[PDB]
C-alpha cells in the first residue's frame, strides 16, 4: 500500500495527474484546438491569485453557494479569435510566461456554439 | 347654483385666466396643438378640465363638492412663435389632487386621458412645477450625488461605467469575465443592458455571482472601490425584489432598474428598497424616447426626469450631446440642474418652463452613455462638469487590446481632461490638443484614439426647443 | 497589444493613471483649491490602513452593502478654514510629510455648499 | 496645532493616557485598593492575547454586540480575598512579571458589593 501525501499536493485541474506535459504533448494539445476549430486563449494569475478561495463570502449572507474567490484569472491580450495557426500559439505561450515568469500560466480553448470553455490545462508553473 | 343637465364649453368652468397661482399648486406647460375649429382656450380648458375634475357633459354631484377647490385651471395661454396652431397652455392643480408620493398618481391626472382627445391633434407635456410641499410627500432618492461620492469614496472627477456587449447572448460567466477585466483596468463601473434580465443564455442568479466575484476581484486588484449595476427589471414585483435581495446579500454596491418598462409603482418600492438596505440605484430610460423624441407629441424628458428624481433614483442617463443618441446641448444642460440642483430659476432658453424648487430632496447623477469614445471625453466633461457617470461600452469593449486596455484608455483619458481643466485649460478649445497629447504618452489611449479618429454622430435635431 | 499587469499595480483613485504629478503640477490643483474658495486638508495612513478591506464585515448580518474599512484616513490638523493662500497649503503637504515619512498622504479639498469633497489626489507614497 | 498620532499608539484602558506610573504612583494606588477594602487580582496576557478582537464572530448569526475576544486575560493565581496588606500585592505584581517577563500584565481590584472590578490599570508591557 502507497499512502496519497496530503502535503504539499495541490492539482491545477485537467491532466494534473499526468507527467508534466513535454513540449511535443502540448503542442498535440494545440493541434487538438485548432483540429476542432476552438478558439486558443491563455489565462495568468500571481501566486497569491492563482488557488480557489474563499475570503469574499465575509461580505455574504447565507449565498456562499458555489462562489469562489480565485476561479477567474487575468486573460493575456484576447481570446485569438480565428487563429488556425498553432505555432501562432505556441509563441503566444512563449510571449506570457516571458512576460510573467513568476506566474501561473493556462492555456484554455471556448467553444462559441456550446458557449463554454472545452479544454484547459496548466502551462507554467513558478 | 342650481344643476342644469346637458353639455357647455369647458372653457366656461376650466379656463381661469386671471387666476393667481397658490405656491402649492402642481403647474403644467403643455404644447397644445388644437383642432381647427377649436379655439385654444377650449382646448387648453377641456385639457384643464379631463385632467382634474370634468368630463363631457355637466354633472350633478359637482354640488355636493367645491369645484373652485378641485378644479385644474388653465391660467395662461401663449402662442407659440414660429407656430400658427401651436400654444403654450398652463395649467394649475391643486395639491389634494395627488396622491401623497406617487408619481403614478401624478402622471395619471396630468398624462391620463387627455393626449387621446379627438379636439385636439397633437399634445406635449414640456414642463411640471413640482412645490415644495408636494416633494416633500417623496422619499426620493435612495442616496443622491453627495452620499454615493461618500459610499464609493470617489472624488474630483466623473465616475466611469461601461455597459457590457453583445447585449443579450454572453453567459454568466462570460459577463463576469468581461465585467472583471473592464473594471480592473480603471472603470469604476460596469452595467448590465438594461435588456440584460434573466434569459435562457444567462439566468441573473448566475450572473449575479460571477459579477460579484468579478467586481470583488477587481477591487482587489486596483485598490478601488468597484461596481457593476445588477439588473432587478423583471416581469413582476415579487422577482424585481428577489433580484435586490440577491445584490444585497451578496454585499456588491449597486443595481439598475429600467423605470418605465419596469413601471413607476415598482421603480419606486425599488427605491425604497434601497433606501432602506443602502444599496445604490442605477436608473436606465429605456422607452423615455418612444414618449420624449418629438417637439409637438409627448412628454418631454426633463418631466420624465423630475419624475424619476420623486420616485427615486441615484443615476439616471441623461444622453450625451455628442453621441449616437439625441439630446440637444442646450436642452440637456437645463434637464441636467434639474435633475442634479437644489433650486432652478426659468430659463426658456434651456426648456426650464418654471422655476423649479427641490427643497433638499437629494440630486441624481447624470449618465452620458451611448456611442461615446475617448475623443468625446473634453466634450463630456466640459458639458457635465464632475457630478456625472460617463459611460463606454462600445468604447471599452471595442478598445483592440481587450477590456482592461480599453478601460485604461477611458480613464486616462478622463483623468488628463480633469487635470487639464483644474489647471486653467478651456475644453471646448483645447480638448482635441489635451487628448492628442494624453495619447502620445499613453500606448493604450493611443490604440483607443487612431480606432476611432473619424467616428463622430452629427444629425438634424428633432426635440428643438 | 499590451497586456494591463494584474500585480502590483494599486491605484489610489483620481489621478491615478497619469504620470506622476510634478511639484508645478501639484502647485496648480492648489491654485484651483484656491480660485474655487474651496477647503483644503491633509489626510494619511499607515501603509496597513491605506487600502480599501472588508475586516470589520466578520461582525455583520447582511448588511456589508456599500460599507469599506479604510475609506477614512487620519486628519492632518484640521481643514484649512479660510486659507486663501496656496503657500500655506504647500507648507503643510510638506509638514504632514515630514511627520509621516512612511504614511500615505493625499490632499483633499472640501465644499461647505454641496458639503462634498470636491477634489482629492495622492501627495506622498512610502 | 498638533497631531495625535494614529500609529503605534494603542492604549490599555485607565491611566493610559497619563505619563508611566512610577513606583510610588503604583504603591499610592494599591494602598487605595487596601483602604476601600476591595479585592486585588492580576491578570495576565500574551502579546495575542492582550488587545480586542473579533475572530469568534466568524461562527456566529447577527449577535455580535458587545462580543469581543480578549477581554479576558488569565488569571494569576487567586484574587486576594482577604488581603489587607500592601506588600503582600506588590510581591504578587513581581511574582506574575517574573513568572510572565513576555506578557502584558493588569492589577485589578474587585468590589463584592457591587460585584463588579472597581480598578484597574497595567502593570506590565513586553
Ligand atoms: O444599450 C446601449 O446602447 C447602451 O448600453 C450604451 O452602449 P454603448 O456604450 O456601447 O453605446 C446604453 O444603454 C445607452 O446609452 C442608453 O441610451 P441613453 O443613455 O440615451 O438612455
Ligand atoms: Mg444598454
Amino acid at each position: 500500500m502507497m499512502v496519497w501525501t496530503p502535503v504539499n499536493n495541490k492539482m491545477f485541474e485537467t491532466f494534473s495527474y499526468l507527467p508534466p506535459l513535454t513540449d511535443e504533448q502540448i503542442a498535440a494539445q494545440v493541434d487538438y484546438i485548432v483540429a476542432n476549430g476552438w478558439i486558443p486563449c491563455l489565462e495568468f494569475a500571481e501566486a497569491d491569485k492563482a488557488y480557489v478561495s474563499n475570503e469574499s463570502a465575509i461580505r455574504f449572507g447565507s449565498v456562499s453557494c458555489l462562489y469562489y474567490d480565485n476561479r477567474y484569472w487575468t486573460m493575456w491580450k484576447l481570446p485569438m479569435f480565428g487563429c488556425r495557426d498553432p505555432m501562432q500559439v505556441l509563441r503566444e505561450i512563449v510571449a506570457c510566461t516571458k512576460a510573467f515568469p513568476d506566474a501561473y500560466v493556462r492555456l484554455v480553448a471556448f467553444d462559441n456554439q456550446k458557449q463554454v470553455q472545452i479544454m484547459g490545462f496548466l502551462v507554467q508553473r513558478p | 347654483a342650481g344643476f342644469k343637465a346637458g353639455v357647455k364649453d369647458y372653457r366656461l368652468t376650466y379656463y381661469t385666466p386671471d387666476y393667481v397661482v397658490r405656491d402649492t399648486d402642481i403647474l403644467a406647460a403643455f404644447r397644445m396643438t388644437p383642432q381647427p375649429g377649436v379655439p385654444p382656450e377650449e382646448c387648453g380648458a377641456a385639457v384643464a378640465a379631463e385632467s382634474s375634475t370634468g368630463t363631457w357633459t355637466t354633472v350633478w354631484t359637482d354640488g355636493l363638492t367645491s369645484l373652485d377647490r378641485y378644479k385644474g385651471r388653465c391660467y395662461d395661454i401663449e402662442p407659440v412663435p414660429g407656430e400658427d396652431n401651436q400654444y403654450i397652455a398652463y395649467v394649475a392643480y391643486p395639491i389634494d389632487l395627488f396622491e401623497e408620493g406617487s408619481v403614478t398618481n401624478m402622471f395619471t391626472s396630468i398624462v391620463g386621458n387627455v393626449f387621446g382627445f379627438k379636439a385636439l391633434r397633437a399634445l406635449r407635456l414640456e414642463d411640471l412645477r413640482i412645490p415644495p410641499a408636494y416633494v416633500k410627500t417623496f422619499v426620493g432618492p435612495p442616496h443622491g450625488i453627495q452620499v454615493e461620492r461618500d459610499k464609493l469614496n470617489k472624488y474630483g472627477r466623473g465616475l466611469l461605467g461601461c455597459t457590457i456587449k453583445p447585449k443579450l447572448g454572453l453567459s454568466a460567466k462570460n459577463y463576469g469575465r468581461a465585467v472583471y477585466e473592464c473594471l480592473r483596468g480603471g472603470l469604476d463601473f460596469t452595467k448590465d443592458d438594461e435588456n440584460v434580465n434573466s434569459q435562457p443564455f444567462m439566468r441573473w442568479r448566475d450572473r449575479f455571482l460571477f459579477v460579484a466575484e468579478a467586481i470583488y476581484k477587481a477591487q482587489a486588484e486596483t485598490g478601488e472601490v468597484k461596481g457593476h449595476y445588477l439588473n432587478a427589471t423583471a416581469g413582476t414585483c415579487e422577482e424585481m425584489m428577489k433580484r435586490a435581495v440577491c445584490a444585497k446579500e451578496l454585499g456588491v454596491p449597486i443595481i439598475m432598474h429600467d423605470y418605465l418598462t419596469g413601471g413607476f409603482t415598482a421603480n419606486t418600492s425599488l427605491a425604497i428598497y434601497c433606501r432602506d438596505n443602502g444599496l445604490l440605484l442605477h436608473i436606465h430610460r429605456a422607452m423615455h424616447a418612444v414618449i420624449d423624441r418629438q417637439r409637438n407629441h409627448g412628454i418631454h424628458f426633463r418631466v420624465l426626469a423630475k419624475a424619476l428624481r420623486m420616485s427615486g433614483g441615484d443615476h439616471l442617463h441623461s444622453g450625451t450631446v455628442v453621441g449616437k443618441l439625441e439630446g440637444e446641448r442646450e436642452v440637456t444642460l437645463g434637464f441636467v440642474d434639474l435633475m442634479r440642483d437644489d433650486y432652478v430659476e426659468k430659463d426658456r432658453s434651456r426648456g426650464i418652463y418654471f422655476t423649479q424648487d427641490w427643497c433638499s430632496m437629494p440630486g441624481v447623477m447624470p449618465v452620458a452613455s451611448g456611442g461615446i469614445h475617448v475623443w468625446h471625453m473634453p466634450a463630456l466633461v466640459e458639458i457635465f462638469g464632475d457630478d456625472a457617470c460617463l459611460q463606454f461600452g462600445g468604447g471599452t469593449l471595442g478598445h483592440p487590446w481587450g477590456n482592461a486596455p480599453g478601460a485604461a484608455a477611458n480613464r486616462v483619458a478622463l483623468e488628463a481632461c480633469t487635470q487639464a481643466r483644474n489647471e486653467g485649460r478651456d475644453l471646448a478649445r483645447e480638448g482635441g490638443d489635451v487628448i492628442r497629447s494624453a495619447c502620445k504618452w499613453s500606448p493604450e489611449l493611443a490604440a483607443a484614439c487612431e480606432v476611432w479618429k473619424e467616428i463622430k454622430f452629427e444629425f438634424d435635431t428633432i426635440d428643438k426647443l
